[PDB]
């Protein structure tokens, strides 16, 4: 069969390129001095958990090359736990993100106190934490179903769960972040278009510029990426489709496709960015 | 990227190319200089109309002076202009 066969050859490229950019961004951000600021706490971590789905992906693809799923039920509950890493910490380290480049170009007097190496810390674990309870629930219920066959899934105990499900995750993963995403960049848009000069200085002024641009391009690649999903998802649930052939294709492009934006993300840091293309520069030659 | 061309008393100052927006402009012998609001500040008079982005003022050479940025993520230059003779 032709279809299995292309999509383990896709998500084997997308697994090496992933690794190497991730590691690569990981080792230059920990080892030089230059490199520390507070952008690049949320970067990190960010790396992070692409590396952590990057690491699981391999099984996946194995399971979609074969039908079969031999790994047992502790790998499947180990999976299933990162892809809801994946789906949830990365939205919520880019909506922290938004926020900081807000507090840094409109309230630069009175948030100086909010931007301390000592406080993005206990962000990123307040990130973390709040991502592993949203997590907790397929965290519980992952397992193995049987159609000779088994598969990792997620045994809901009921359906009323899984329309349930939907609409908790398109809740909590697309609406209530990308309001709060479209409020900062409303409000930064005006005042960059206002002001003659941001902080004084022309080097403040162009780093500033620079560096909200290249944000809000990682979240606009972000949103492309993960639109398709959440229509199909939704219009799946509210209007009753009978499966056909062609629900199958639809699918599993869509996945495919969010799986795609862990890749893209270091790749730009290299064209948008000028200190991280010449510390790449330097490492690899 | 800015082009700017002077005229000539009256002496005129007209801005034309790829802009996005301009800010104070001058006349230096400065002589002359027009915040992006009116606010003018001497050390003759001095106008400016933001419709079609010119300054007029009402021995020596003069030249005119602008800054401008070409986009809305980039950073602020400033271009000058060739001599009049008065």
């Amino acid at each position: 069969l032709t279809s299995n066969a292309v999509l383990t050859f896709i998500y084997f490229v997308v697994c090496i390129i992933g690794l190497c950019g991730n590691t690569l961004v990981i080792y230059v951000i920990l080892r030089y001095a230059k490199m520390k600021t507070i952008t690049n706490i949320y970067i990190l971590n960010l790396a992070i958990a692409d590396e952590l789905f990057m690491l699981g992906l391999p099984f996946l693809a194995m399971q979609v090359a074969l039908v079969h799923w031999p790994f047992g039920k502790a790998i499947c509950r180990v999976v299933m736990t990162v892809d809801g890493i994946n789906q949830f910490t990365s939205i919520f380290c880019l909506t922290v993100m938004s926020i900081d480049r807000y507090l840094a170009v409109v309230h630069p007097i009175k948030s100086a106190k909010w931007r301390r190496p000592r406080t993005a810390k206990m962000i990123t674990m307040a990130v973390w934490g709040v991502s592993l309870l949203v997590i907790l629930p397929i965290m519980i219920y992952a397992g193995l179903r049987s159609n000779g066959r088994s598969s990792c899934t997620i045994n809901w105990p009921g359906g009323a769960w899984y329309t349930g499900f939907i609409i908790y995750t398109f809740i909590l993963g697309f609406l209530v972040p990308l309001t709060i995403i479209c409020l900062c960049y409303l409000f930064i848009i005006i005042k960059v278009k206002s002001v003659r000069l941001l902080s004084g200085s022309r080097e403040k002024d162009r780093n500033l510029r620079r560096v909200t641009r290249m944000v809000s391009i990682v979240v606009a690649v972000f949103i492309f990426c993960w639109l398709p999903f959440y229509i199909f998802n939704v219009s799946s649930v509210s209007m009753a489709i009978s499966p056909t052939p062609a629900l199958k294709g639809m699918f599993d492009f869509v996945v495919v496709l969010t799986y795609a934006n862990s890749c893209a993300n270091p790749i730009l840091y290299a064209f948008l960015s000028d200190n991280f293309k010449k510390s790449f520069q330097n490492v690899l030659c | 990227q800015v082009q700017l061309q002077e005229s000539g008393l009256r002496l005129s100052c007209a801005a034309s190319g790829t802009i996005f927006r301009l800010y104070d402009m001058g006349w230096y012998r400065l002589v002359a200089s027009i915040t992006s609001g009116g606010s003018t500040k001497y050390g003759f008079t001095i106008s400016r109309d933001n419709a079609k982005n010119t300054v007029y003022l009402q021995t020596a050479v003069y030249y005119c002076n602008a800054e401008y940025r070409t986009g809305i993520w980039e950073e602020l230059l400033d271009g000058w202009g060739q001599g009049t003779q008065v």
